[PDB]
Protein backbone atom coordinates (compact mmCIF):
# COMPACT_ATOMS: atom_id res chain seq x y z
CA UNK A 1 0.00 0.00 0.00
CA UNK A 2 1.27 3.47 -0.94
CA UNK A 3 -0.47 6.54 0.47
CA UNK A 4 0.60 10.01 -0.58
CA UNK A 5 1.12 12.52 2.24
CA UNK A 6 -1.38 15.20 3.14
CA UNK A 7 0.34 18.48 3.96
CA UNK A 8 -0.71 21.42 6.14
CA UNK A 9 1.49 24.47 6.73
CA UNK A 10 0.49 26.78 9.57
CA UNK A 11 1.67 28.66 12.65
CA UNK A 12 1.24 27.62 16.28
CA UNK A 13 -0.32 30.99 17.17
CA UNK A 14 -2.06 33.54 14.91
CA UNK A 15 0.56 35.25 12.75
CA UNK A 16 1.64 38.57 14.27
CA UNK A 17 4.22 40.40 12.16
CA UNK A 18 7.39 40.91 14.19
CA UNK A 19 6.52 38.58 17.09
CA UNK A 20 8.09 35.16 17.63
CA UNK A 21 6.01 32.14 16.64
CA UNK A 22 6.38 28.53 15.46
CA UNK A 23 6.16 27.44 11.83
CA UNK A 24 4.51 24.03 11.48
CA UNK A 25 4.29 21.55 8.63
CA UNK A 26 2.06 18.59 9.47
CA UNK A 27 2.39 15.61 7.11
CA UNK A 28 -0.08 12.78 7.66
CA UNK A 29 -1.89 9.93 5.98
CA UNK A 30 1.19 8.59 4.18
CA UNK A 31 2.73 5.13 3.73
CA UNK A 32 5.47 3.95 3.83
CA UNK A 33 7.10 5.96 6.61
CA UNK A 34 10.20 7.18 4.75
CA UNK A 35 9.63 10.86 3.96
CA UNK A 36 11.70 14.02 3.56
CA UNK A 37 10.25 17.27 4.91
CA UNK A 38 11.92 20.68 4.74
CA UNK A 39 10.75 24.11 5.83
CA UNK A 40 11.63 26.89 3.40
CA UNK A 41 12.16 30.60 3.96
CA UNK A 42 11.91 32.52 0.67
CA UNK A 43 12.59 29.27 -1.18
CA UNK A 44 15.65 28.34 0.92
CA UNK A 45 15.91 25.40 3.31
CA UNK A 46 15.77 26.36 6.99
CA UNK A 47 18.55 24.54 8.81
CA UNK A 48 17.27 24.26 12.39
CA UNK A 49 14.06 22.24 12.03
CA UNK A 50 12.81 19.70 14.56
CA UNK A 51 10.16 17.02 14.16
CA UNK A 52 7.95 14.81 16.30
CA UNK A 53 8.42 11.08 16.78
CA UNK A 54 7.04 8.77 14.09
CA UNK A 55 3.46 7.72 14.90
CA UNK A 56 0.46 6.52 12.91
CA UNK A 57 -3.34 6.69 12.87
CA UNK A 58 -6.05 4.03 13.04
CA UNK A 59 -5.78 3.26 9.32
CA UNK A 60 -2.00 2.67 9.85
CA UNK A 61 -0.96 5.77 7.87
CA UNK A 62 1.84 7.80 9.43
CA UNK A 63 1.97 11.41 10.61
CA UNK A 64 4.78 13.78 11.54
CA UNK A 65 4.97 17.40 12.71
CA UNK A 66 7.96 19.43 11.54
CA UNK A 67 8.44 22.76 13.28
CA UNK A 68 10.90 25.60 13.80
CA UNK A 69 10.85 28.94 15.56
CA UNK A 70 10.30 31.86 13.20
CA UNK A 71 9.38 35.55 13.29
CA UNK A 72 6.96 36.25 10.42
CA UNK A 73 7.04 39.49 8.45
CA UNK A 74 4.86 40.94 5.70
CA UNK A 75 7.45 40.22 2.98
CA UNK A 76 8.91 36.85 4.00
CA UNK A 77 7.44 33.78 2.29
CA UNK A 78 7.45 30.35 3.93
CA UNK A 79 6.66 26.89 2.61
CA UNK A 80 7.01 23.20 3.36
CA UNK A 81 8.79 20.92 0.89
CA UNK A 82 7.82 17.23 0.97
CA UNK A 83 9.25 14.30 -0.97
CA UNK A 84 7.86 10.77 -0.79
CA UNK A 85 7.98 7.59 -2.86
CA UNK A 86 4.46 8.44 -4.07
CA UNK A 87 5.73 11.79 -5.44
CA UNK A 88 7.78 12.05 -8.63
CA UNK A 89 9.22 15.40 -7.50
CA UNK A 90 9.12 17.28 -4.18
CA UNK A 91 5.82 19.01 -3.46
CA UNK A 92 5.98 22.57 -2.10
CA UNK A 93 3.04 23.94 -0.11
CA UNK A 94 3.31 27.65 0.64
CA UNK A 95 2.31 28.99 4.04
CA UNK A 96 -0.97 30.92 4.17
CA UNK A 97 -1.79 33.23 7.07
CA UNK A 98 -5.48 32.26 6.93
CA UNK A 99 -5.18 28.46 6.72
CA UNK B 1 -12.58 7.92 28.19
CA UNK B 2 -8.96 7.43 29.12
CA UNK B 3 -6.45 5.32 27.25
CA UNK B 4 -2.80 4.32 27.19
CA UNK B 5 -1.60 3.35 23.72
CA UNK B 6 1.73 2.17 22.32
CA UNK B 7 2.75 2.40 18.67
CA UNK B 8 5.55 0.33 17.13
CA UNK B 9 7.03 0.88 13.68
CA UNK B 10 9.75 -1.43 12.35
CA UNK B 11 11.08 -0.71 8.85
CA UNK B 12 13.60 -2.95 7.11
CA UNK B 13 16.48 -1.18 5.35
CA UNK B 14 18.01 -3.34 2.58
CA UNK B 15 21.76 -2.81 2.54
CA UNK B 16 21.43 0.33 4.70
CA UNK B 17 21.93 -1.45 8.03
CA UNK B 18 19.50 -3.34 10.21
CA UNK B 19 15.81 -2.37 10.44
CA UNK B 20 14.79 0.78 12.29
CA UNK B 21 12.48 0.40 15.30
CA UNK B 22 10.57 3.43 16.60
CA UNK B 23 8.14 3.18 19.52
CA UNK B 24 5.97 5.89 21.09
CA UNK B 25 3.58 5.75 24.03
CA UNK B 26 0.54 7.94 24.62
CA UNK B 27 -1.94 8.63 27.37
CA UNK B 28 -4.96 9.90 25.45
CA UNK B 29 -3.41 12.46 23.08
CA UNK B 30 -0.30 13.16 25.21
CA UNK B 31 2.92 11.35 24.31
CA UNK B 32 5.01 10.37 27.32
CA UNK B 33 7.81 8.15 25.95
CA UNK B 34 9.72 7.38 22.79
CA UNK B 35 12.40 4.90 21.69
CA UNK B 36 14.39 5.14 18.46
CA UNK B 37 16.89 2.45 17.51
CA UNK B 38 18.71 5.06 15.38
CA UNK B 39 19.35 7.38 18.31
CA UNK B 40 22.86 7.61 19.69
CA UNK B 41 22.60 5.35 22.77
CA UNK B 42 18.97 4.18 22.20
CA UNK B 43 16.94 4.24 25.41
CA UNK B 44 13.45 5.03 26.61
CA UNK B 45 13.13 8.79 26.86
CA UNK B 46 10.38 10.73 28.68
CA UNK B 47 8.32 13.14 26.54
CA UNK B 48 5.83 14.17 29.28
CA UNK B 49 6.74 15.68 32.66
CA UNK B 50 4.59 13.22 34.63
CA UNK B 51 6.93 10.29 33.90
CA UNK B 52 10.23 12.11 34.53
CA UNK B 53 9.97 11.28 38.27
CA UNK B 54 9.57 7.51 37.89
CA UNK B 55 13.19 6.77 38.79
CA UNK B 56 16.19 5.31 36.96
CA UNK B 57 15.14 1.72 37.69
CA UNK B 58 11.85 2.29 35.87
CA UNK B 59 13.64 3.77 32.86
CA UNK B 60 16.42 1.18 32.63
CA UNK B 61 13.73 -1.51 32.74
CA UNK B 62 11.74 0.22 29.99
CA UNK B 63 14.89 0.68 27.89
CA UNK B 64 15.73 -3.02 28.17
CA UNK B 65 12.25 -3.99 26.99
CA UNK B 66 12.52 -1.58 24.05
CA UNK B 67 15.85 -3.07 22.94
CA UNK B 68 14.46 -6.61 23.12
CA UNK B 69 11.37 -5.57 21.15
CA UNK B 70 13.66 -4.00 18.56
CA UNK B 71 15.63 -7.25 18.25
CA UNK B 72 12.43 -9.31 17.97
CA UNK B 73 11.03 -7.13 15.18
CA UNK B 74 14.19 -7.77 13.15
CA UNK B 75 13.50 -11.51 13.23
CA UNK B 76 9.80 -10.91 12.57
CA UNK B 77 10.45 -8.78 9.47
CA UNK B 78 12.68 -11.47 7.95
CA UNK B 79 10.12 -14.11 8.94
CA UNK B 80 7.42 -12.08 7.18
CA UNK B 81 9.60 -11.73 4.06
CA UNK B 82 9.74 -15.54 4.09
CA UNK B 83 5.97 -15.99 4.41
CA UNK B 84 5.27 -13.71 1.43
CA UNK B 85 8.32 -14.89 -0.59
CA UNK B 86 9.52 -11.29 -0.85
CA UNK B 87 12.88 -10.11 -2.14
CA UNK B 88 15.53 -8.93 0.31
CA UNK B 89 15.96 -5.81 -1.85
CA UNK B 90 12.76 -4.05 -0.78
CA UNK B 91 11.88 -2.23 2.42
CA UNK B 92 8.92 -3.43 4.47
CA UNK B 93 7.05 -2.10 7.49
CA UNK B 94 5.76 -3.85 10.61
CA UNK B 95 3.35 -1.78 12.71
CA UNK B 96 1.85 -2.64 16.09
CA UNK B 97 -0.71 -0.75 18.18
CA UNK B 98 -1.87 -1.98 21.58
CA UNK B 99 -3.37 -0.42 24.66
CA UNK B 100 -6.21 -0.28 27.15
CA UNK B 101 -9.27 1.91 27.62
CA UNK B 102 -11.01 3.05 30.78
CA UNK B 103 -10.93 -1.08 32.24
CA UNK B 104 -13.33 -0.87 29.29
CA UNK B 105 -11.46 -2.71 26.52
CA UNK B 106 -7.96 -3.82 25.58
CA UNK B 107 -6.55 -4.26 22.08
CA UNK B 108 -3.45 -5.40 20.20
CA UNK B 109 -3.32 -5.35 16.40
CA UNK B 110 -0.53 -5.46 13.83
CA UNK B 111 -0.07 -4.40 10.22
CA UNK B 112 2.38 -5.48 7.52
CA UNK B 113 3.11 -2.95 4.76
CA UNK B 114 0.10 -0.85 5.77
CA UNK B 115 -2.48 -3.67 5.72
CA UNK B 116 -4.18 -5.44 8.63
CA UNK B 117 -2.17 -8.53 9.55
CA UNK B 118 -3.32 -9.90 12.92
CA UNK B 119 -5.39 -8.55 15.81
CA UNK B 120 -6.27 -9.73 19.30
CA UNK B 121 -10.01 -10.30 19.60
CA UNK B 122 -12.07 -8.28 22.07
CA UNK B 123 -12.38 -11.32 24.36
CA UNK B 124 -8.55 -11.24 24.69
CA UNK B 125 -8.34 -15.01 24.16
CA UNK B 126 -7.93 -15.44 20.38
CA UNK B 127 -6.81 -13.65 17.23
CA UNK B 128 -8.14 -12.68 13.80
CA UNK B 129 -5.62 -13.49 11.05
CA UNK B 130 -6.05 -11.39 7.92
CA UNK B 131 -4.50 -13.91 5.50
CA UNK B 132 -2.84 -17.33 5.34
CA UNK B 133 0.49 -15.76 6.32
CA UNK B 134 -0.91 -14.33 9.56
CA UNK B 135 -2.31 -17.78 10.37
CA UNK B 136 1.33 -18.88 10.69
CA UNK B 137 1.83 -16.09 13.24
CA UNK B 138 -1.49 -17.06 14.84
CA UNK B 139 -0.41 -20.70 15.19
CA UNK B 140 2.89 -19.57 16.72
CA UNK B 141 1.22 -17.32 19.29
CA UNK B 142 -1.31 -20.02 20.20
CA UNK B 143 1.40 -22.63 20.79
CA UNK B 144 3.19 -20.13 23.04
CA UNK B 145 -0.20 -19.33 24.67
CA UNK B 146 0.42 -15.65 24.03
CA UNK B 147 -3.22 -14.59 24.55
CA UNK B 148 -2.96 -14.96 28.33
CA UNK B 149 0.12 -12.73 28.56
CA UNK B 150 -1.74 -10.03 26.63
CA UNK B 151 -4.86 -10.58 28.73
CA UNK B 152 -2.70 -10.28 31.85
CA UNK B 153 -0.98 -7.10 30.63
CA UNK B 154 -4.11 -5.37 29.31
CA UNK B 155 -6.44 -6.17 32.21
CA UNK B 156 -3.80 -5.53 34.88
CA UNK B 157 -0.48 -3.86 34.06
CA UNK B 158 -1.91 -1.54 31.40
CA UNK B 159 -4.72 -0.17 33.58
CA UNK B 160 -2.61 0.02 36.75
CA UNK B 161 0.02 2.22 35.12
CA UNK B 162 -2.54 4.19 33.11
CA UNK B 163 -4.26 5.06 36.40
CA UNK B 164 -0.88 6.01 37.89
CA UNK B 165 0.00 8.18 34.88
CA UNK B 166 -3.38 9.94 35.02
CA UNK B 167 -2.78 10.69 38.71
CA UNK B 168 0.76 12.02 38.26
CA UNK B 169 -0.32 14.26 35.38
CA UNK B 170 -3.74 15.09 36.82
CA UNK B 171 -3.23 18.83 36.21
CA UNK B 172 -2.77 18.33 32.44
CA UNK B 173 -4.24 14.92 31.58
CA UNK B 174 -7.63 15.27 33.30
CA UNK B 175 -8.67 18.85 32.49
CA UNK B 176 -10.01 19.50 29.02
CA UNK B 177 -8.96 22.70 27.30
CA UNK B 178 -11.94 24.15 25.48
CA UNK B 179 -11.38 25.38 21.91
CA UNK B 180 -10.95 29.10 21.38
CA UNK B 181 -13.23 29.71 18.40
CA UNK B 182 -14.02 32.41 15.84
CA UNK B 183 -15.29 32.75 12.27
CA UNK B 184 -13.28 34.38 9.48
CA UNK B 185 -14.66 35.77 6.23
CA UNK B 186 -12.88 35.73 2.86
CA UNK B 187 -14.62 36.92 -0.33
CA UNK B 188 -14.05 34.58 -3.27
CA UNK B 189 -15.93 36.57 -5.91
CA UNK B 190 -18.39 39.45 -5.91
CA UNK B 191 -21.11 36.82 -5.39
CA UNK B 192 -19.49 34.22 -3.10
CA UNK B 193 -17.42 34.23 0.08
CA UNK B 194 -15.73 31.64 2.29
CA UNK B 195 -16.70 31.32 5.95
CA UNK B 196 -14.00 29.53 7.95
CA UNK B 197 -14.81 28.35 11.47
CA UNK B 198 -11.72 28.06 13.67
CA UNK B 199 -11.09 25.99 16.79
CA UNK B 200 -7.69 26.54 18.40
CA UNK B 201 -5.69 25.44 21.42
CA UNK B 202 -8.02 22.62 22.49
CA UNK B 203 -7.27 19.35 24.28
CA UNK B 204 -8.04 16.52 23.83
CA UNK B 205 -7.99 16.22 20.04
CA UNK B 206 -11.50 14.78 19.59
CA UNK B 207 -13.76 17.53 18.24
CA UNK B 208 -16.66 18.05 15.83
CA UNK B 209 -16.92 21.13 13.60
CA UNK B 210 -20.05 21.45 11.45
CA UNK B 211 -21.47 24.24 9.30
CA UNK B 212 -25.25 24.58 9.07
CA UNK B 213 -27.37 26.65 6.69
CA UNK B 214 -30.81 27.50 8.09
CA UNK B 215 -29.99 24.90 10.73
CA UNK B 216 -29.31 21.92 8.47
CA UNK B 217 -25.97 20.21 7.93
CA UNK B 218 -23.70 21.17 5.02
CA UNK B 219 -21.48 18.09 5.21
CA UNK B 220 -21.42 17.74 1.41
CA UNK B 221 -20.29 21.36 0.97
CA UNK B 222 -17.96 21.69 3.99
CA UNK B 223 -14.17 21.61 3.66
CA UNK B 224 -12.87 19.88 6.81
CA UNK B 225 -9.12 19.86 7.40
CA UNK B 226 -7.63 17.16 9.59
CA UNK B 227 -7.16 17.99 13.25
CA UNK B 228 -3.55 19.12 13.55
CA UNK B 229 -1.17 19.56 16.50
CA UNK B 230 -0.21 23.08 17.51
CA UNK B 231 3.17 21.89 18.80
CA UNK B 232 2.38 22.81 22.42
CA UNK B 233 0.22 19.77 23.20
CA UNK B 234 -2.99 21.44 21.99
CA UNK B 235 -4.70 20.99 18.63
CA UNK B 236 -6.34 23.03 15.88
CA UNK B 237 -9.04 22.46 13.27
CA UNK B 238 -11.16 24.47 10.88
CA UNK B 239 -14.19 23.97 8.64
CA UNK B 240 -15.16 26.16 5.70
CA UNK B 241 -18.09 26.72 3.35
CA UNK B 242 -18.48 29.03 0.35
CA UNK B 243 -21.63 31.10 0.75
CA UNK B 244 -23.60 33.55 -1.42
CA UNK B 245 -22.42 36.99 -0.35
CA UNK B 246 -25.12 38.81 1.60
CA UNK B 247 -26.53 35.69 3.28
CA UNK B 248 -23.63 34.90 5.59
CA UNK B 249 -25.96 35.02 8.60
CA UNK B 250 -27.86 31.97 7.34
CA UNK B 251 -24.80 29.91 8.36
CA UNK B 252 -23.96 28.68 11.86
CA UNK B 253 -20.83 26.87 13.01
CA UNK B 254 -21.40 24.23 15.69
CA UNK B 255 -18.44 22.89 17.68
CA UNK B 256 -18.66 19.97 20.11
CA UNK B 257 -15.81 19.35 22.54
CA UNK B 258 -15.15 17.80 25.94
CA UNK B 259 -14.00 21.16 27.31
CA UNK B 260 -17.34 22.80 26.47
CA UNK B 261 -20.29 22.27 28.84
CA UNK B 262 -22.63 22.78 25.87
CA UNK B 263 -22.12 22.85 22.09
CA UNK B 264 -21.24 26.31 20.83
CA UNK B 265 -22.99 28.08 17.96
CA UNK B 266 -21.04 30.78 16.15
CA UNK B 267 -21.80 33.16 13.30
CA UNK B 268 -19.50 35.53 11.46
CA UNK B 269 -19.34 38.82 13.38
CA UNK B 270 -18.46 41.84 11.19
CA UNK C 1 4.73 0.80 30.79
CA UNK C 2 5.74 -1.44 27.90
CA UNK C 3 4.32 -4.90 27.36
CA UNK C 4 7.05 -7.40 28.15
CA UNK C 5 8.46 -9.01 24.99
CA UNK C 6 8.12 -12.72 25.75
CA UNK C 7 10.51 -15.27 24.27
CA UNK C 8 9.56 -16.80 20.93
CA UNK C 9 6.70 -14.34 20.32
CA UNK C 10 7.99 -13.46 16.84
CA UNK C 11 5.60 -13.02 13.97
Amino acid sequence: IQRTPKIQVYSRHPAENGKSNFLNCYVSGFHPSDIEVDLLKNGERIEKVEHSDLSFSKDWSFYLLYYTEFTPTEKDEYACRVNHVTLSQPKIVKWDRDM
Amino acid sequence: SHSMRYFYTAVSRPGRGEPRFIAVGYVDDTQFVRFDSDAASPRGEPRAPWVEQEGPEYWDRETQKYKRQAQADRVSLRNLRGYYNQSEAGSHTLQRMYGCDLLLRGYDQSAYDGKDYIALNEDLRSWTAADTAAQITQRKWEAAREAEQWRAYLEGTCVEWLRRYLENGKETLQRAEHPKTHVTHHPVSDHEATLRCWALGFYPAEITLTWQRDGEDQTQDTELVETRPAGDGTFQKWAAVVVPSGEEQRYTCHVQHEGLPEPLTLRWEP
Amino acid sequence: ILKEPVHGAYY
